[PDB]
């Protein structure tokens, strides 16, 4: 609503990862039949469809933008996870948490190598 | 950790634990060899120490 | 299962970056001297 009426607006999913948890039970008890780790087939899906819904539209749809920082929880670090590695090939950028660097005293622990930004030079301030 | 992490751990243990063998038995060699010229000059530095401990 | 070769940075454990550490100080050095080395190359050469 508000990306379309002019303004912006920024939705903050959290987590993700619970999203794809409460859909493998739903169609687990509609009978639909499992996929790998027992999601469903459509999982991808069920995250491209949402996600694909931050836009940033032109002035002559209002101008209006929707930023989106969807939170995933990893297990042990393991990004190569199922629904990990799903919404990281659906977003832009990412931003690496990292526990070793959250006990080494690096807060955030922000994973400075790793974490990347499609927009990059675009999007930041002259002097930034 | 999952199956593949745990095949590059143990791929570079492997590795490791070739290098140092090697180097075991090359430490092992430059020994022998060092021994061997270290008898003669066990005799020339106690001789040369000689003067000092005799006066 | 066997091991292969440049499996040590494959892993990237403590042995990867202490390798990788260890040849990037020695060659940032041996780079330093021959930046040194080109310079005054340049200015032997001048004339």
């Amino acid at each position: 609503y508000f990306r379309d009426n002019g303004k912006h607006a920024l939705i903050i999913y959290d987590d993700l990862s619970k999203q794809a948890v409460a859909y493998r039970q739903m169609s687990l008890l509609l009978r639909r039949p499992p996929g790998r780790e027992a999601y469903p087939g459509d999982v991808f899906y069920l995250h491209s469809r949402l996600l694909e819904r931050a836009a940033k539209m032109n002035d002559a749809f209002g101008g209006g933008s929707l930023t989106a920082l969807p939170v995933i929880e990893t297990q042990a670090g393991d990004v190569s996870a199922y629904i990990p590695t799903n919404v990281i090939s659906i977003t832009d950028g990412q931003i690496f948490l990292e526990t070793e660097l959250f006990y080494k005293g690096i807060r955030p622990a922000i994973n400075v190598g790793l974490s990347v930004s499609r927009v990059g030079s675009a999007a930041q301030t002259r002097a930034m | 950790a999952t199956l593949k992490d745990i095949t590059r751990r143990l791929k570079s243990i492997k590795n490791i634990q070739k290098i140092t063998k090697s180097m075991k038995m090359v430490a092992a060699a430059k020994y022998a060899r060092a021994e061997r010229e270290l008898k003669p000059a066990r005799v020339y530095g106690v001789g040369s120490l000689a003067l000092y401990e005799k006066a | 299962v066997r091991s292969s070769a440049g499996a040590v940075r494959d892993a990237g454990g403590a042995f990867g970056k202490r390798e990788q550490a260890e040849e990037e100080r020695y060659f940032r050095a041996r780079a330093k001297e021959q930046l040194a080395a080109l310079k005054k190359h340049h200015e032997n050469e001048i004339s």
